[PDB]
DNA sequence: ATCGATCGATC
DNA sequence: GATCGATCGATAAAGTTTTTTTT
């Protein structure tokens, strides 16, 4: 649309498969606000670089030797602390839980090119404690979907309970159903409330239009 | 007005031929002129004008 | 040469033989021509006797070698100094616009404003092309639109019998409407040409196409350039070559949902893009309400019709084609400028909205209705005409 | 660093405005025109296609 | 229509 | 038997708009 829309599930903006989600161990987006502070200091920047060691294939040399020489091990000294995440991680389970290591050991294999250290996990764990802090407020949420369906399931078992038949025309469902409650959207939840209860020995689609309901 | 005559004589304008101003643009294209200091000591609030009315 | 596909009754298709000729007569026939030719018969070449195997071979191509190439009208329409002078004599009257009017269709009613509009395009307006720079659309281009079996369609056909060599199309959905697509069959053994699909024949002329709706979307790019623009340009295989071609379209279409053309919005109607609506101008609507004077008139002209003239109104028009053209007069154009803001200032408040080339057939209109009245100058008389006839075609 | 900003314009008038742009792109240096149909966005850049019968 | 190969004749 | 001359036979050609299912 236009941003990152605060004060909303940022996860509905990008359309995308919630699996794809989990094969991503840590993400973080951008912020932005009005920041008169910030970016009057932004502008300062910009108002630079115009007028008028920090090498570059130097640094390149550096790490494409490291990165097949040193195979650093593991020692008991992290395991202790990493163990310490999780049980107040409790208070996703193992897939955010796996790759921190696998990022832990890089920042280690970064200068102390023999082992692991015991204290560069303990920023390790602030990187992915800022991707915890992009989710505040589907994908992995079922807050909605508790609201949701139990409140479908009422009105349909009055409706079932109303008639001789099982005759629940299209023009009865958008008047008192949309009645009821506006706490749920007005067009957005009529389509997918008979699809989930399609499988489920209720009712059957003939078109927009009549249909036919659950007997006993 | 274009059809009683074969021309647009209007606007009390006259006329130039494009050679010249082409000229004056590879004129302009060797100067190259650099910029002062006095120009970003005020564009940089004037970002700040522009900042604060779309955010309105 | 094909078969004149009227004479030859419907049990084959058109067959077809070829004829050699000489210097005198090339470059005379243009493809489309009503031709007439007569030359000795004759074969040539070897077979079925050639040196081995040549079984069940025809080894005698028939040819023509001929002389005197005819054209016929069934350019050359000679008149003495009577006729000549009869026309003079029938150029004398002020209702002169209005009886030719009515002396065209003698089958179908009423729709004055249409059977002035087709003599009126058909006769067509000059172009002042510019010095170094782009001439305008001095052509001519009308649309019709109709509920159906409302004579729509009929009026279409018979402008072609006295079309005075505007061979038109029938709109079938094929790309080679106004290009080539490289179509060359080697040209005798090496040799590339560009054989001109449909716009070699409509040059000063004009085309009638069908079903503007029902088309695919092809059709929909090509008449977008050939409009705007005078010419088309294509290197398909080949080269480019910018061919010109003076050409006016009439169109047909009918609209979708029925008899819906009062309950909904008037314009958005028939959803082809606008840019053609933009590049037209003339947008009738034809209507069929009840009227129980009108019909009963219907009931016996559709049975007095199971048994001023036609030559006549196509010498007229082929003589008028070849004279003079006034363009110019100081107060004709103070008039219908102030025939035009108006409605520009009521172009909202009304039905239909007007773009600023819509002045450019204002003068247009009444350019060509002074090539009725045969004079060298821009009257007044015409800047009432062409006032109405949009004042129907917007009211 | 990006220079050579782009403008670009919008509206529907009736005067078939490209008269109004490309007159001054068939007079200015180095300025090509091009329309909708042939040169594509494939068609823009370079492409590889048949030749005559010397070098293809 | 031109070039190459094979066969025949002459030395 | 070999070489030269004469006669007979074999060798060279070119493509890219309509129509089907399909995504
Ligand atoms: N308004 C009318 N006045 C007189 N005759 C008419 C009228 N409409 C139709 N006809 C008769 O109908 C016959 C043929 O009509 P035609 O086939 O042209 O309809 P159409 O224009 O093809 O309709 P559509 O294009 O929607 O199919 C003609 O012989 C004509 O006499």
């Amino acid at each position: 649309g236009s941003r990152y829309n605060p004060n909303l599930p940022v996860t509905e903006n990008i359309d995308l498969p919630p699996p794809l989600l989990s094969r991503f161990d840590l993400v973080y987006l951008v912020l932005d606000k009005v920041d008169e502070k910030n970016d009057r200091e932004l502008a300062k920047h910009l108002t630079n670089l115009y007028l008028e060691v920090l090498p570059v294939e130097f640094l390149t040399m550096y790490i494409s030797y490291a990165k097949e020489h040193i195979h650093p091990i593991i020692t008991e000294a992290a395991k202790t602390e990493l163990v310490r995440a999780y049980v107040g991680m409790r208070k996703a389970t193992t897939r955010q839980l796996e790759s921190m290591i696998r990022l832990a050991e890089a920042h280690a294999k970064m200068k102390l090119k023999n082992v692991v250290e015991l204290e560069d996990v303990q920023e390790a764990v602030r990187l992915i404690r800022s991707a915890i802090k992009d989710y505040a407020t589907q994908t992995g949420k079922s807050v909605i979907q508790r609201k949701l369906q139990e409140d479908l399931s009422r009105e349909i078992m009055n409706v079932l309970k109303d008639q001789a038949s099982d005759s629940m025309s299209f023009n009865e469902l958008i008047k008192q159903i949309n009645e009821h409650s506006q706490d749920r959207v007005e067009s957005s939840d009529i389509q997918e409330a008979l699809s989930r209860l399609q499988q489920e020995d209720k009712v059957i689609v003939l078109g927009e239009g009549v249909r036919r309901s659950v007997r006993l | 007005y274009v059809h009683m005559h074969n021309k647009q004589p209007d606007l009390d304008f006259t006329p130039v031929e494009p050679s010249k101003m082409r000229e004056y643009i590879a004129y302009a294209k060797t100067k190259r002129p650099v910029m002062s200091e006095a120009v970003n000591d005020y564009v940089v609030q004037a970002y700040i004008r522009l900042r604060q009315d779309s955010k309105r | 040469v094909q078969e004149m596909p009227e004479m030859a009754p419907a049990g084959q298709l058109p067959r077809s033989i070829d004829v050699i000729l000489d210097d005198d007569l090339v470059d005379k026939t243009k493809p489309g021509d009503r031709v007439n030719v007569v030359g000795v018969f004759k074969s040539l070449g070897a077979g079925g006797m050639n040196q081995s195997n040549s079984n069940t071979l025809i080894g005698f191509k028939t040819l023509i070698l001929g002389n005197t190439v005819y054209p016929l009208h069934a350019a050359r329409q000679m008149l003495t100094d009577f006729d000549i002078r009869n026309i003079n004599k029938l150029s004398k009257k002020k209702d002169i616009f209005d009886i030719l009017s009515q002396s065209l269709a003698p089958s179908i009613y009423g729709h004055d404003h249409i059977k002035k509009a087709i003599l009126l395009m058909l006769m067509g307006g000059v172009e002042k092309n510019l010095e170094n720079g782009s001439h305008l659309r001095g052509d001519i281009n009308i649309l019709m639109v109709g509920d159906p079996s409302t004579a729509k369609s009929q009026l279409l056909r018979f402008v072609l019998n006295t079309a005075s060599l505007a061979i038109a199309t029938t709109g079938r959905g094929s790309s080679g409407v106004g290009l080539t697509a490289a179509v060359t069959t080697d040209r005798e053994t090496g040799e590339r040409r560009l054989e001109a699909g449909a716009m070699v024949l409509a040059d000063r002329g004009v085309v009638c196409i069908d079903e503007f709706d029902k088309m695919t979307d092809v059709d929909r790019v090509a008449i977008h350039e050939v409009m705007e623009q005078q010419t088309v340009t294509i290197a398909k295989a080949g080269i480019h070559t910018t061919l010109n071609a003076r050409c006016s379209v009439i169109a047909a279409a009918n609209p979708v949902f029925g008899q819906y053309d009062v309950n909904r919005d008037p314009h958005q109607n028939i959803a082809l893009p606008d840019s053609l609506l933009s590049r037209f101008d003339l947008l009738f609507v034809v209507t069929d309400d009840i009227n129980e004077i009108r019909d009963r008139s219907i009931s016996e002209h559709v049975l007095r019709t199971h048994r001023v003239t036609i030559p006549f109104l196509r010498k007229y028009v082929q003589y008028a084609k070849e004279r003079v053209i006034p363009q110019l007069t100081q107060e004709a154009i103070n008039v219908i400028v102030k025939n035009y803001t108006d409605l520009r200032n009521d172009d909202n408040t009304k039905k239909s909205p007007i773009t600023a080339r819509t002045l450019e057939t204002l003068i247009r209109l009444a350019t060509a209705h002074a090539k009725v009245r045969l004079s060298k100058t821009v009257n007044k008389v015409d800047a009432k005409v062409a006032a109405n006839l949009l004042r129907f075609a917007l009211l | 660093i990006r220079g050579d900003i782009n403008v670009c314009l919008m509206g529907d008038p009736g005067v078939a405005k490209s008269q109004l742009l490309k007159a001054i792109c068939k007079i200015s240096p180095r300025g090509v025109y091009t329309t909708g149909k042939g040169s594509s966005g494939v068609g823009l850049t370079a492409a590889v296609m048949k030749d005559p019968v010397t070098d293809e």
